C-alpha cells in the first residue's frame, strides 16, 4: 500500500524503523536469554523422564508409586 | 528501453538460453546435441538406404490434400456431392474403432472383464455418451444428394467404426434452433457440441433424425447451391 | 521351531520387556520373543531412516529381522484369517467342497466384477 | 419491530445529554 | 445422459455456496438473536419483568 | 466461418513470387545430389517428423507461383518423400508468426534450424495449415508488387486477426 | 526517513494518474468502437454525441475503459460525465488508477 | 513511478452519514462504524428468500449427492466382500480383559475403609455395574468376532490336519 | 504441551484469543471484525464444553494430570451421572463435551461456518491456522485423551459418521470454490473429516502421519496461492487469474508439487495416508453406506479441487486484467533481479517442502516398515488393522484397485473433457483415443509379451 504521512504524536507502529535496531535486538535478546536460562534451570529441578533403555524399576525400590497405608 | 547494456553483471540474453526448452523463441543457435544436427552430422544418414526408408515410408504425398477445392467420389452415378468432414469425421472413426480391438481385448486379457464392465458403463452414462458417441451418432460424415430421388444420401460411422449410408427425404428436412434444443441437451453442447455447428443443426422430421455438420467441414458452393436444396 | 520363538528359544520377562521399551502395539501381539532381539541389535546399530527404508535385509539386523519377519507374516495371517480368506478366493467352490472353514464360507460372497 | 430502512430527515426533537 | 442439471450454475453455485448451510445456519441465528436478546431479554425481561 | 469451396484453375502464365536458393531442381533425386540441398533436407527430416507424429499441420514451401487471373498460389513444397504441388486459394491465406506457428502444436516441436524463415509464416485457414519458407532464398520483387497481392485488396481484418486463436 | 517535524498532506498535482497518459489511452480506447468514425476529431471538449456515441456505445467504451485502467464506475459518475475531458478528470483523481 | 502521486486520500475512509434513526430493536444487529457500518450478519446468498426456501434449496440440489453416495455404496456393495476386522485376537486379556475384569470385581461398590456407612452408590457419580448398555454392546461385538476369527482359524487347522490324514491314508492303503 | 487440564484450558483459551486477533487483523474494518467474532463465538462455545468436561473429571477424580486421569479413567467407566431426569454414563457425557469442543475447533459439519469466514486474516495467518494448530486442536483433544474415548458409545458412533461426512462436505465443495483461499479451507475442512475418521479406525500411527502431510503440504499450497494472491493485487478469485506461469514460475511448480502431495493423487504421500486411512475403516457401523459413500466421494474429490486451482491460476487463459499482466512485462524491468515474488519467499517455501518430505519419510520409516520403531502412543485398544497393511487379503486389494480406477476416471475426466471451443477440439480427442489404444497396447506388452 501507498505510504501515508503519521501523526508525529501518536505512538503508534506503523512504518516504524529504528535506525539503532541492531543494539536493541542484542539487549532485547541475550538479557532474555539469562532469564530463561535461570527458569529453565528452576524447572529443570522438577523434572521428570522415564528409565533409559536397559534400566527397569524395582518395584521395592522407593522410586517405585506407592500405596497409601491406612 | 531495456537497460541491462549499462551494467556488466546484469544478465545477458544468452544466460536466457535454458528457458528455451520452456519458452517460446525464434532459433538463435544449433546445439551440437541438437536432433538436426545429429542427423546432418553421422554420416550414416548420408547413405542411399536410409534416404531410400525415409522417401518410401511414413506419411505419403499421394494422401496430401494439393488443393483448397475437393471433389470426393460420387456415391450414386446420378448424385452431386454437398459436403464432406474433413477430419473430425476421421478422429471419430478412429475413436470408434477402439471397439473392434479394445473391447474384445479387454473380454479376451483383463482378468475381471465383468469389473472393466462395471466401471466402463457409469463412465459410458456420466461422461462419455454426451461427449463423443452421441455426437457421433448424430454427425454426418458425408452429405450428397441424390436428384432422381430428390433425396440427400448421409453418411454417417457407426458402433465399430462402420460406415452407412442413409436417404432422407429433402421435404422432410427441417431446421432445428440451437435455442429449441439447448436445454433438453446441454450436457451434449457442453462437452461434446463443440466441433459441429450447433448454429446448423437440421432435422429428419419423419424418424426425428438429427444432422450435425463438422465446423471444419467443407461444402461445394454448386451442390449448395442447387434448386433442389435452394 | 515355532514362528513366535526367537533364535536362542528364549522367553522375555515383565522386566525385560520394560527394560528394552516394547512398543504397546508389539506388545498385543504374540512376537515380542522375536521382537526384542531386533530392536536390541538395531540399538546396538544405529542407522538412519533412509537405511531402515532402503535396506531390504535390514543390513547388520539379518537374523533377527528373518526370525521377526516370520513371526510377523503368522502373525498378520492368523489376524487376517488371510490364509482362508485367501483360499476362498482362489476356488471357492473347491474350499466350499473341502470345508475348510464352514464359518467362513457360509457368508462369503465373491462379488459379480470379480469373475462373478 | 425493526428499523425503517426509508431515508429520513434527521430529528428535531430528541432527548438530548 | 444428453441432460444433466449438474453443469448449469444453479447447481454449481450451491455446491459452491457450501450447500447452503452457512446461510441457514446464519439466518435461524439472527432469528435467534432478535427474539431473544432483544424482545425477550432487554423488552420482556428488563422492560416488563425487571 | 464456413468452408465454401469455389472451382479454381490456372492462368498458364503464372508469376514466380518466391524460389528456394539451396532447393533448386526437379525433386528429391537432385536434392540428393546437391550437398547443401541434402544437408537442408537432413535438418527438415524432424520437421517432416513434427509434420507427421506430432500432426502438426506444416508445409516447406521451396517454390511459390501466382496466377492473378483466378486468384491463386502454386505452391511447390517439399516433404520426406519429395515435392508436391499445392494450390491456395489467395483469400485462405493469413499471416502468422513463428510463436503462433509452433503454439499451435500441442506437442513441443523440436528445435527449428536456423534456415527456417520465422518471420514468415502463412496459415491457410480452409486448409488449416501453415507455410514455412526457406531464409536463403529469391523473392520476386516485382512479382510480389503485383496489385492483386496488395494488403489493400487482401487484407481483412476479422480473418487476419480473429479467426486463429491459441488457448 | 521523516524529517522529525510536523508535515502536512502533500496534494501535489491531483491526479494519481497522469491525466495526459489517461486521456490518450481513453481516447485510444474509444476510437476501437466501430461506431467511432474519426478518431482525430475526439478532443477532450468533445461531447459524446459530437464524436458519435450512443448511450449504449457509451456503455460498452465506458465498460471497457472501467477494464483498462482497473477500476469500476458507477453509474451516477458515468451518467455525470458528460464530456472527455470530465471522464478523464474522474479517472486521473481517482486513487485506483492503474 | 513515472508521476508523483499525491497522498492518499481522505476519501479511501469516506465518512458515514446517518439518515436513518438507530432503532433500539436493532440494538446490535450493526457493527456499528464511522466508516462502511454494516449489519451484523452477512448474507451472500441472499438469492433464498428466507431460511426455509433455503432449506427446500438444499434438500432438493443435495437429492443429487444422496443418488450419487447410493450409487457408490451399491457398486462397493455388488463389489466387496466384508472384511476380518476387530480387536487383535492375540490380546484379549487387554482391552477386553480389563473391561469385564472391572464389572466383574466390582471394587466400586466396597465398604469404606474407615466404617464410615458410604459406599460408592452414595454420589452423584455413583457406579453401576449392571448397567448393560453402552459401549458393552460394542465390547460384546468385538469380543465376538475375536471368537469368530479364533474358530476360523481352528477349523482351517483342522482342515488341514484332516486333508493330511486323508493323504496318508491313500497312499499307505494302495502300497 | 500440556500436562494438566488447567494448562490444556489455557492452551485452548490462547489459541483462541490469538486466533481472533489473527483473523481481526484489519481492525480498522467491521467486516472483518465480524468474521473474527463468529471465530470468537465458536471459540467460546468450545471453552464451555471443554471446561464442563475438565469439572466432570475433576468432580470425578479430584484430578487434573492428564497422565494420571489416562491411566485411571478406566476404572470410572462403570459410572454414571444422575444430570436431571436423566443417568448418563460418566464416560459416556465426558466424551460427548470432549467431542463437541474438539468439533468445534478442528472444523467439522455445522460447526465448520467459521473457517471459512475466518479466510479475512492474512495468508500467513491462514497458513497457520488451517495447516495445523487451530484445526488440529481437536485432533491433540482426541489423541491425548484416546484411553477415555476406546471406552465411549458416543464416540464410536460420532467420530466416524461426522469425520466422513465433514470429508465429503469439505471435499465437495473444495471442488467448486473459485477463491484460492476457501478453497484450501474446505480442503481443510476434509482433511479434519478424514482425521476424525482416522481417529475412529483406531490406529493413532495413521491419525499422526495424515496429520503430518496434511499440515505440510497444506501450508506449502497456502504459501503458494499467497504469493498468486499478492500478485494479482489482493483478488483471491482465479477468475481473473491465468497465465500466471510466467510471471510466477516457482510458485508454479511448487503448488504443482503441493497439489498432488495434497489431494492424495497416486504415487503420493497423500495417497499413501489415503490408503491407510481405507485399511483401517471399521466396517461393523450401522451407517456404514453412508459413512463409505461420504469417504470415497471425499476422497476422489482432490483431484477436482486440485487441478482446478493449478490449471486455472497458471495455465488458463488470461482472464486477469491488463494492469495485472502488463505492468510486470516492462522490457525496462528485464534484469537478474526480475521477480514477482520474494527470493526469501521461495528458499522458504524449498525449504519447507524439503523439510516436509524428510520428516513424512521418517515417519513413515518409524511406522510403516516392517520393523515397527515408533515409541509407546500410550494405548491398550489394539486392533488388527496392520494386518491388511501388512498381509492383506484379495478382496481388499481389488477394492482399494476400485477407488484408484476411479481416481483414473476422474484424471480422464478432469484432462480431456473440453467445456469450450478451441482449434485443438478435433486433435484433443484423437489424442485421447490414441492414448487408450497405446494404455491397452502396453499393458498388452508390459504383462504378456515382455
Ligand atoms: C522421418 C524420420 C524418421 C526417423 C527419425 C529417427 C530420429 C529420432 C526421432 C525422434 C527424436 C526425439 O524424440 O528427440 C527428442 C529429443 C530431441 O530434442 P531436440 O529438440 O532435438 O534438442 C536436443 C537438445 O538440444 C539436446 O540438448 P543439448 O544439445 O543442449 O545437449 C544436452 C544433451 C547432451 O549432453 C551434453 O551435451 C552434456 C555433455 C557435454 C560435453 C560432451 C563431451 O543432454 C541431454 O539431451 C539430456 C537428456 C538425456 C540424454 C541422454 C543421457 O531427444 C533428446 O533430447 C534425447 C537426447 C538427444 C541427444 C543428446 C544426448 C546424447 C547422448
Ligand atoms: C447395484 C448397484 C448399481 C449401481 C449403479 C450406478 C449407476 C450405473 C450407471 C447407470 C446407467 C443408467 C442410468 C442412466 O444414466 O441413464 C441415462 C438417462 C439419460 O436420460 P437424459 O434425458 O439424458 O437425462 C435426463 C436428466 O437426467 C434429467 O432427468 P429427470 O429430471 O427426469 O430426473 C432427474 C435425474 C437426476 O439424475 C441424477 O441425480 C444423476 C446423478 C448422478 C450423475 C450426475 C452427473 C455426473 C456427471 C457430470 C458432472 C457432475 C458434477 C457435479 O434422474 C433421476 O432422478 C432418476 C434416478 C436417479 C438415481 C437415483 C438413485 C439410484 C440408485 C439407488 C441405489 C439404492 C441402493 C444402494 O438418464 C437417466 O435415466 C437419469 C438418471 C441417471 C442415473 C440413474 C441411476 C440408476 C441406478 C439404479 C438403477
Ligand atoms: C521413434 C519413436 C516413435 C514412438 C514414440 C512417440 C512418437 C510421437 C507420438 C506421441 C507423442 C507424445 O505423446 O509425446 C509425449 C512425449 C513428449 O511430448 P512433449 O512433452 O510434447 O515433448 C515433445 C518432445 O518429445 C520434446 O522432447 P524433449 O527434448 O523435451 O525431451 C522429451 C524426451 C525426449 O528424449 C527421449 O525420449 C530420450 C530417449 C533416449 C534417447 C537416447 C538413447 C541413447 C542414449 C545414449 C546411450 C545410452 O525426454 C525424456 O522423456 C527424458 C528422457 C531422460 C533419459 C535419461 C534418464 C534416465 C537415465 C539417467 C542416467 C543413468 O513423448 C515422448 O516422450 C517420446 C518422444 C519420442 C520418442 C523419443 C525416444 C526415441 C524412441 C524410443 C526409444 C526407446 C528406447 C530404445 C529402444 C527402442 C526400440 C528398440
Ligand atoms: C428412499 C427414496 C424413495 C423414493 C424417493 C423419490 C425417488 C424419485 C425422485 C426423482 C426425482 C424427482 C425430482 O423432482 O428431482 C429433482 C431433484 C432436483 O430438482 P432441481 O430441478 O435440481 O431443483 C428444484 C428446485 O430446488 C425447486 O424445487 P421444487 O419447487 O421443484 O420442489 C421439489 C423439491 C422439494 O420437494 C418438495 O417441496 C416436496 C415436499 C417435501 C416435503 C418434505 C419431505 C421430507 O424436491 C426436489 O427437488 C427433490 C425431491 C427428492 C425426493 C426424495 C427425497 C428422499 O433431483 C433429484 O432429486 C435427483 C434424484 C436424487 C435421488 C432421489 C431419491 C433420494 C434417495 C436416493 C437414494 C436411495
Ligand atoms: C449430501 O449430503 C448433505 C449435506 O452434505 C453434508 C448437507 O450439508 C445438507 C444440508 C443440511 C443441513 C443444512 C442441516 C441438516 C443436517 C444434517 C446432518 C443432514 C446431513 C444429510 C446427509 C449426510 C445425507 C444423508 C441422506 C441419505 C439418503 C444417505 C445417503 C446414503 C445412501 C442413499 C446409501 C443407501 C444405503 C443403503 C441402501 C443401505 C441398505 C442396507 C443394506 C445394503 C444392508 C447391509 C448390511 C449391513 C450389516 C450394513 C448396515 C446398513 C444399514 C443398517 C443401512 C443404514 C444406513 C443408511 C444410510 C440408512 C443436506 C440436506 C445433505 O443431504
Ligand atoms: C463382458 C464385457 C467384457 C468387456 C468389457 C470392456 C469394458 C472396458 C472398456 C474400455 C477399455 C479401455 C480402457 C482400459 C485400457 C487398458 C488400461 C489398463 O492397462 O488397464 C489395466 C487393467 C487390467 O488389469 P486386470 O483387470 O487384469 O486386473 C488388475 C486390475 N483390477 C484389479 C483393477 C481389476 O484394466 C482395467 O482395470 C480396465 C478398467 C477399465 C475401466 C473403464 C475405463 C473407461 C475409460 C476409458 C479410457 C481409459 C484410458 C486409460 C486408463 C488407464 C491408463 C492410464
Ligand atoms: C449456543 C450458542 C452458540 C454460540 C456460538 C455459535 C454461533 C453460531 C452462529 C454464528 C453466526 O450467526 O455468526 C454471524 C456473525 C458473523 O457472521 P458473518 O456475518 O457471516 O461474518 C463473516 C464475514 N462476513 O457472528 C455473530 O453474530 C456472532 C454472535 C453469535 C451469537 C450466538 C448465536 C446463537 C444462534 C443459535
Ligand atoms: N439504521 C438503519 N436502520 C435500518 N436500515 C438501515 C440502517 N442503516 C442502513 N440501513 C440499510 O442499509 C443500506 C445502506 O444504506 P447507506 O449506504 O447508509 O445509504 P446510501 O446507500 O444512500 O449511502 C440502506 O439501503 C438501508 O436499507
Amino acid at each position: 500500500f501507498q505510504k501515508y504521512p503519521i501523526p508525529r504524536y501518536l505512538h503508534v507502529g506503523q512504518w516504524i524503523v529504528n535506525k539503532n535496531w541492531k543494539w536493541n535486538t542484542f539487549h532485547m535478546f541475550f538479557p532474555t536469554a539469562i532469564l530463561c536460562f535461570m527458569v529453565w534451570r528452576n524447572s529443570m529441578i522438577s523434572t521428570a523422564k522415564p528409565p533409559n533403555y536397559g534400566e527397569y524399576v524395582d518395584p521395592q525400590s522407593p522410586v517405585a508409586p506407592k500405596a497409601i497405608k491406612y | 528501453g531495456d537497460i541491462r547494456h549499462k551494467f556488466s553483471n546484469e544478465i545477458t540474453d544468452d544466460d536466457y538460453d535454458y528457458q528455451r526448452a520452456m519458452h517460446v523463441k525464434p532459433p538463435k543457435e544449433e546445439s551440437l546435441f541438437q536432433l538436426t544436427n545429429i542427423l546432418s552430422s553421422v554420416p550414416v544418414f548420408k547413405t542411399r538406404f536410409f534416404l531410400d526408408f525415409i522417401a518410401r515410408n511414413l506419411d505419403t504425398n499421394s494422401a496430401v490434400s494439393t488443393s483448397d477445392f475437393v471433389a470426393p467420389p460420387r456415391v450414386h452415378e446420378n448424385s452431386f456431392f454437398v459436403y464432406h468432414s474433413r477430419e473430425l469425421g476421421n478422429v471419430i472413426r478412429k475413436y470408434r474403432s477402439l471397439e473392434s480391438i479394445v473391447l474384445p481385448g479387454a473380454l479376451l486379457t483383463f482378468t475381471y472383464p465383468l469389473f472393466a464392465a462395471f466401471v466402463a458403463i457409469p463412465s459410458y452414462y456420466f461422461m462419455f455418451n454426451a461427449k463423443i458417441y452421441e455426437m457421433s451418432r448424430r454427425f454426418v460424415v458425408r452429405m450428397d444428394v441424390l436428384p432422381h430421388l430428390e433425396m440427400i444420401s448421409v453418411q454417417r460411422i457407426g458402433a465399430f467404426g462402420i460406415l452407412y449410408t442413409k436417404l432422407h427425404r429433402i421435404q422432410d428436412l427441417e431446421y432445428v434452433p440451437f435455442d429449441q434444443v439447448k436445454e433438453q441437451e446441454n450436457y451434449l453442447w457442453a462437452i461434446g457440441g463443440h466441433g459441429v455447428d450447433n448454429q446448423l443443426i437440421f432435422k429428419d422430421r419423419s424418424t426425428g433424425e438429427f444432422f450435425y455438420f463438422e465446423r471444419q467441414g467443407v461444402w461445394d458452393a454448386k451442390g449448395l447451391n442447387h434448386p433442389l436444396l435452394n | 521351531g515355532a514362528w513366535n520363538e526367537n533364535q536362542q528359544h528364549y522367553k522375555y520377562s515383565k522386566e525385560e520387556i520394560e527394560a528394552y521399551q516394547v512398543p504397546m502395539r508389539i506388545k498385543a501381539g504374540p512376537c515380542v520373543d522375536t521382537y526384542i532381539p531386533l530392536k536390541k541389535c538395531f540399538q546396538e546399530n544405529p542407522t538412519s531412516f533412509a537405511a531402515k527404508m532402503l535396506d531390504g535385509r535390514k543390513g547388520k539386523c539379518a537374523k533377527e529381522f528373518k526370525y521377526y519377519n516370520t513371526c510377523l507374516n503368522h502373525w498378520q495371517t492368523y489376524e487376517n484369517n488371510s490364509h482362508v480368506t485367501n483360499a476362498y478366493w482362489a476356488d471357492t467352490s473347491k474350499a466350499n467342497a473341502d470345508g475348510i472353514s464352514n464359518t467362513y464360507g457360509g457368508s462369503f460372497r465373491k462379488g459379480l466384477a470379480w469373475l462373478n | 419491530y425493526m428499523g425503517n430502512p426509508a431515508v429520513q430527515s434527521p430529528p428535531k426533537e430528541f432527548f438530548n445529554y | 445422459m444428453l441432460k444433466n442439471k449438474l453443469i448449469k450454475f444453479k447447481f454449481f453455485r450451491f455446491v459452491q455456496s457450501g450447500f447452503y448451510v452457512d446461510f441457514i445456519f446464519k439466518k435461524f441465528s439472527e432469528m435467534f438473536i432478535r427474539n431473544i436478546f432483544i424482545y425477550s431479554s432487554i423488552f420482556f425481561g428488563e422492560k416488563f419483568m425487571i | 466461418y464456413y468452408n465454401i469451396m469455389r472451382q479454381v484453375s490456372l492462368d498458364s502464365n503464372p508469376i514466380v513470387l518466391y524460389q528456394s536458393s539451396t532447393f533448386t531442381g526437379n525433386g528429391l533425386q537432385e536434392f540428393y545430389e546437391n550437398a547443401d540441398a541434402l544437408t537442408k533436407y537432413l535438418k527438415l527430416v524432424p520437421f517432416f517428423l513434427e509434420k507427421n507424429l506430432y500432426d502438426h499441420p506444416k508445409q516447406f514451401v521451396i517454390k511459390m507461383e501466382f496466377h492473378p487471373q483466378n486468384k491463386v498460389l502454386s505452391l511447390d513444397c517439399l516433404t520426406h518423400q519429395g515435392v508436391l504441388k499445392k494450390t491456395v486459394n489467395l483469400e485462405n491465406l493469413i499471416p502468422v508468426p513463428y510463436e503462433d506457428y509452433v503454439q499451435f502444436c500441442r506437442r513441443k516441436l523440436f528445435n527449428a534450424p536456423l534456415f527456417l524463415d520465422t518471420e514468415m509464416i502463412y496459415f491457410n485457414t480452409f486448409q488449416n495449415e501453415f507455410y514455412v519458407f526457406d531464409k536463403n532464398a529469391k523473392w520476386n520483387e516485382e512479382g510480389i508488387n503485383h496489385p492483386e497481392l496488395d494488403i489493400s485488396k487482401l487484407y481483412n481484418e476479422k480473418a487476419w486477426f480473429d479467426s486463429l486463436r491459441i488457448i | 526517513y521523516a524529517p522529525q517535524k510536523v508535515v502536512l498532506r502533500n496534494e501535489k498535482s491531483g491526479y494519481y494518474a497522469n491525466p495526459d497518459d489517461v486521456a490518450r489511452r481513453l481516447i485510444r480506447l474509444i476510437s476501437l468502437h466501430d461506431k467511432v468514425q474519426n478518431p482525430s476529431a475526439i478532443t477532450l471538449k468533445s461531447t459524446w454525441s459530437e464524436i458519435g456515441v450512443d448511450p449504449l456505445s457509451y456503455v460498452e467504451i465506458m465498460l471497457e475503459a472501467e477494464n483498462e485502467f482497473y477500476i469500476e464506475l458507477a453509474d451516477e459518475d458515468l451518467e455525470r460525465f458528460r464530456t472527455v475531458e470530465d471522464a478523464v478528470e474522474f479517472i486521473a483523481r481517482n486513487f485506483f488508477t492503474n | 513511478h513515472g508521476w508523483d502521486r499525491p497522498d492518499v486520500p481522505l476519501s479511501f475512509n469516506p465518512l458515514y452519514v446517518h439518515k436513518r434513526e438507530l432503532s433500539i430493536f436493532d440494538t446490535n444487529m450493526w457493527m456499528y462504524d464511522q466508516v462502511y457500518p454494516e449489519y451484523v450478519i452477512s448474507y451472500n446468498e441472499i438469492h433464498l428468500v428466507d431460511q426455509w426456501k433455503g432449506l427446500k434449496e438444499s434438500f432438493s440440489q443435495s437429492a443429487y449427492w444422496w443418488a450419487m453416495m447410493a450409487m457408490v455404496f451399491g457398486f462397493y456393495f455388488i463389489n466387496t466382500t466384508p472384511r476380518q476386522l476387530g480387536i487383535d485376537t492375540n490380546d484379549l486379556k487387554g482391552f477386553l480383559g480389563e473391561y469385564y475384569g472391572q464389572y466383574k470385581k466390582r471394587s466400586g461398590i466396597r465398604s469404606n475403609f474407615l466404617g464410615l456407612d458410604v459406599t460408592g452408590e452414595n454420589s452423584i457419580i455413583q457406579p453401576n455395574y449392571d448397567r448393560k448398555n453402552g459401549i458393552r454392546d460394542v465390547i460384546d461385538s468385538l469380543n465376538a468376532d475375536a471368537g469368530k476369527r479364533k474358530l476360523i482359524n481352528l477349523e482351517a487347522k483342522n482342515f488341514i490336519e484332516r486333508v493330511e490324514k486323508e493323504c496318508e491314508q491313500r497312499i499307505l492303503k494302495k502300497g | 504441551s500440556s500436562g494438566n487440564f488447567i494448562v490444556l484450558f489455557l492452551g485452548w483459551e490462547l489459541i483462541g484469543l490469538t486466533s481472533f486477533f489473527l483473523i481481526n487483523f484489519w481492525s480498522t474494518r467491521v467486516g472483518t471484525l465480524k468474521a473474527a467474532f463468529k471465530a470468537f463465538s465458536f471459540n467460546k462455545l468450545s471453552d464451555l464444553f471443554l471446561f464442563f468436561a475438565i469439572l466432570i473429571i475433576f468432580s470425578t477424580t479430584y484430578n487434573l494430570d492428564i497422565l494420571s486421569f489416562n491411566n485411571q479413567i478406566y476404572l470410572y467407566e462403570s459410572y454414571n451421572i444422575d444430570m436431571f431426569y436423566w443417568s448418563i454414563n460418566l464416560i459416556e457425557i465426558i466424551s460427548f463435551f470432549f467431542i463437541s469442543c474438539a468439533f468445534i475447533k478442528s472444523a467439522q459439519f455445522g460447526a465448520h461456518i467459521w473457517l471459512p469466514d475466518s479466510m479475512e486474516a492474512p495468508v500467513p495467518a491462514s497458513a497457520l491456522i488451517h495447516s495445523a494448530t487451530l484445526v488440529s486442536a481437536g485432533i491433540y483433544l482426541l489423541l491425548r485423551l484416546s484411553p477415555l474415548f476406546e471406552l465411549s458409545k458416543y464416540a464410536y458412533f460420532i467420530l466416524p459418521l461426522i469425520g466422513s461426512v465433514t470429508a465429503f462436505y469439505g471435499g465437495l465443495v473444495s471442488a467448486f470454490q473459485s477463491d484460492t483461499k476457501k478453497t484450501l479451507a474446505y480442503s481443510t475442512i476434509s482433511h479434519c473429516g478424514f482425521l476424525m475418521v482416522s481417529y475412529s479406525t483406531g490406529v493413532l500411527e495413521f491419525v499422526i502421519l495424515y496429520l503430518y502431510v496434511h499440515g505440510f503440504f497444506k501450508a506449502a499450497t497456502f504459501l503458494c496461492v499467497g504469493n498468486v494472491n499478492r500478485f494479482n493485487r489482493n483478488i483471491q478469485d482465479f477468475k481473473r487469474m491465468g497465465g500466471f506461469y510466467k510471471y510466477l514460475p516457482f510458485e508454479c511448480l511448487a503448488s504443482f508439487v503441493c497439489m498432488i502431495n495434497l489431494s492424495g493423487l497416486p504415487l503420493t504421500l497423500g495417497f499413501y495416508i489415503k490408503h491407510l486411512l481405507f485399511i483401517g475403516l471399521v466396517e461393523s457401523y450401522t451407517l456404514y453406506p453412508l459413512i463409505f459413500s461420504s469417504l470415497i466421494l471425499g476422497a476422489i474429490a482432490g483431484v477436482f479441487y486440485s487441478y482446478r486451482l493449478f490449471y486455472s491460476i497458471f495455465f488458463d487463459t488470461k482472464k486477469g486484467k491488463k494492469a495485472i499482466y502488463l505492468q510486470a512485462s516492462r522490457i525496462i524491468l528485464n534484469s537478474k533481479f526480475y521477480s514477482n515474488t520474494s527470493l526469501a519467499s521461495n528458499l522458504s517455501i524449498t525449504f519447507l517442502v524439503l523439510i516436509s518430505y524428510t520428516v513424512i519419510l521418517y515417519l513413515y520409516c518409524t511406522t510403516l516398515n516392517n520393523y515397527y520403531s515408533l515409541s509407546d502412543l500410550k494405548s491398550i485398544y489394539i486392533n488388527n488393522a496392520y494386518s491388511y497393511f501388512y498381509k492383506p487379503d484379495y478382496n481388499f486389494l481389488n477394492a482399494v484397485s476400485i477407488l484408484n480406477w476411479f481416481v483414473i476416471i476422474l484424471l480422464i475426466s478432469v484432462i480431456y473433457l473440453n467445456w469450450r471451443w478451441s482449434y485443438y477440439y478435433t486433435k484433443s480427442i484423437d489424442s485421447l483415443s490414441k492414448f487408450i489404444l497405446f494404455s491397452f497396447f502396453f499393458f498388452i506388452f508390459s504383462k504378456y509379451i515382455l
